[PDB]
């Protein structure tokens, strides 16, 4: 069975951030739990907004305002900037 | 506009809460706590309104913002 | 944000470098304040 | 004695204990710091006032519990801070 | 920084008894948790 | 109707449509809405029973939010169930602490 | 016009079934409608989470029953399960 | 740039997030930039956490991040 | 075999250690029993849900995900054991 | 590292589980997660109890501080 986890992506991000640092297996389990939890929170809140506004599609605006609701001030600002930058460059490319 | 919450009003709220004697700094402390609460709730409501592309804050935005905090309110269309 | 966290964390490397210099400074300071002759002259607080 | 009379009187009634216009002005003052030219339905202000008073009454009940725990009749700012810390708010 | 509250009333009595031997060993370095100075490598 | 077949007063078609349009599951079995309607009807019957008792206790023939609040906060199981909800114009239970009472 | 749905008539029918000589204010009917919607939302969310845990595409009466068991306290859950089972069997026995 | 992650300059999988958003029963339809935006946010947050975890592991003279440092 | 009164396996030094990690310097002797009761009520509330999940999956073994969901339902999200 | 002994805790968990369904099996990670959650919960409760005891100008925690903490938390 091929089980799915975000471990390789966390290694990639870590090497991007700390080339000379390593992660234990348990810390990777925690990180996977965190990523799954955040995905669940954001998708549930996006669905709640879509139903509140009688919509049947999740667009980047719903995700953006979900991030605005969930994250605190500076975190929300930086994450919104990062997401808009990435979406803009993916659209441009 | 935060002065509008007068000392008698805080006294009344404490009496309905069963409080028998009140210090003198309780009023400022309560004003600060209320300001924090209202700031959070109105920020969430305005987020909902902006998302709905409106310029008016409805009762649904307040109800969903309270459901977001966990302060579910009955009797306003929920 | 990534270039600011790099900048903030390089200021935090300077924070750590200062903290390391402070620990090395106090070690030497203590070594100077206390000599082996003071240790030999132990004013044992024999119960008076 | 008048304190207990008032306690009995206010645990019986349900009417809002804050004047409406001051609360509306406070709400508009706060809201004006996030987006100018915002409108509020009167029911939104009413719901906000109900929630704020319910919150404050629950907080005052916890504060009273803390004050009685310390063996005091008088509630103090440290009691409020302790109640808000134990709730998990501060 | 440390995860545990230390018995400063015992530590300060040991340091008062011989301040020179305390700095000779390494002084305040013992407060930095454990000086393993080795890669944990917990991941298999 | 499907409410009649189950001997119910709450709607089965409406609840099925709300479950269908609520993005809950790909398909919805036919025994779920009947069971859920029965549960909701039982809970509302309990609530209205205690609220009517509370309103008669006050010698009123109409239920107001105050009686709902009293019925909820006075029943242990309901008060545990509705532990986070605030009722507009519900008030609070009369409760004076032992040490504050006069001497 | 705006033909928006509610539970007011059903709540009124239930009230007259339990308390014949008792009325209800409009604000309390609003509160009861909000209460019904809330409890519906809780139960449906629990049922959805259970279905997704168990890898099923269907919300049946088993999911509803176990969500009721998870959500309500002991005696209340017991009585509610009794009522639901009774109603399901009475509906299934006929057609 | 074949993978959608490359076209967005990301490290997280856009395709897997798209599949989970679709095969997850959240809404009838899904946009094209919602997975991209969410992957960007998730990658940013993980980087944010890993920076401070690396700092804490370096303050304890350790090369491996453990639950203590998280 | 039935287990009978195993609550006393939470020894007094264990409760003392939990208090020291909590920052408690001096501990009354009635605490230990208080704590024991509290813990019982906690576990009974968590286990009743975990078992409810285990029984609904028509399984006979309580898995880690059942515990994780039971905790998540109470707002007790746990990282490290899956999720 | 966990402070409650592992096997006494296992026996306690089995004893409590013996009421809801007879002869259940448990994963080891289930018991580990239960112990982690229980110890985290108790440490938080002892934090709140210490706060209350300090509030009362004391240093000794007493059962009424636990009761006040559980009341304010909203625990039954």
């Amino acid at each position: 069975s091929r089980k799915e986890s975000y471990s390789i992506y966390v290694y990639k991000v870590l090497k991007q951030v700390h080339p000379d640092t390593g992660i234990s297996s348990k810390a990777m389990g925690i990180m996977n739990s965190f990523v799954n939890d955040i995905f669940e929170r954001i998708a549930g809140e996006a669905s709640r907004l879509a139903h509140y506004n009688k919509r049947s599609t999740i667009t980047s605006r719903e995700i953006q305002t979900a991030v605005r609701l969930l994250l605190p001030g500076e975190l929300a600002k930086h994450a919104v900037s990062e997401g808009t930058k990435a979406v803009t460059k993916y659209t441009s490319a | 506009n935060i002065q509008g919450i007068t000392k008698p009003a805080i006294r009344r709220l404490a009496r309905r809460g069963g409080v028998k004697r009140i210090s003198g700094l309780i009023y400022e402390e309560t004003r600060g706590v209320l300001k924090v609460f209202l700031e959070n709730v109105i920020r969430d409501a305005v987020t909902y309104t902006e998302h709905a592309k409106r310029k008016t804050v409805t009762a649904m935005d307040v109800v969903y913002a309270l459901k977001r905090q966990g302060r579910t309110l009955y009797g306003f269309g929920g | 944000r990534n270039e600011t966290t790099n900048t903030e964390e390089e200021k935090e490397r300077l924070r750590k470098e200062i903290q390391k210099q402070l620990h090395e400074k106090i070690q030497k300071e203590g070594l100077a304040r206390f000599n082996k002759s003071d240790a030999q002259d132990g004013n044992e607080n024999h119960a008076v | 004695t008048v304190a207990l009379r008032e306690i009995r009187r206010y645990q019986k009634s349900t009417e809002l204990l804050i004047r409406k216009l001051p609360f509306q002005r406070l709400v508009r003052e706060i809201a004006q710091d996030f987006k100018t030219d915002l409108r509020f339905q009167s029911a939104a202000i009413g719901a906000l006032q109900e929630a704020s008073e319910a919150y404050l009454v629950g907080l005052f009940e916890d504060t009273n519990l803390c004050a009685i725990h310390a063996k005091r009749v008088t509630i103090m700012p440290k009691d409020i801070q302790l109640a808000r810390r134990i709730r998990g708010e501060r | 920084e440390g995860a545990v509250n230390l018995n400063w009333g015992t530590i300060m009595k040991t340091i008062q008894a011989d301040p020179y031997e305390f700095f000779e060993n390494g002084g305040w370095s013992f407060l930095g948790g454990g000086e393993s100075d080795d890669e944990e490598s917990e991941e298999e | 109707t499907r409410s009649s077949r189950a001997g119910l007063q709450f709607p089965v078609g409406r609840v099925h449509r709300l479950l269908r349009k609520g993005n809950y599951s790909e398909r919805v079995g036919a025994g779920a809405p009947v069971y859920l309607a029965a549960v909701l009807e039982y809970l509302t019957a309990e609530i209205l029973e205690l609220a009517g008792n509370a309103a008669r206790d006050n010698k009123k023939t109409r239920i107001i939010p105050r009686h709902l609040q009293l019925a909820i906060r006075n029943d242990e199981e309901l008060n545990k169930l509705l532990g986070r909800v605030t009722i507009a114009q519900g008030g609070v239970l009369p409760n004076i602490q032992a040490v504050l009472l006069p001497k």
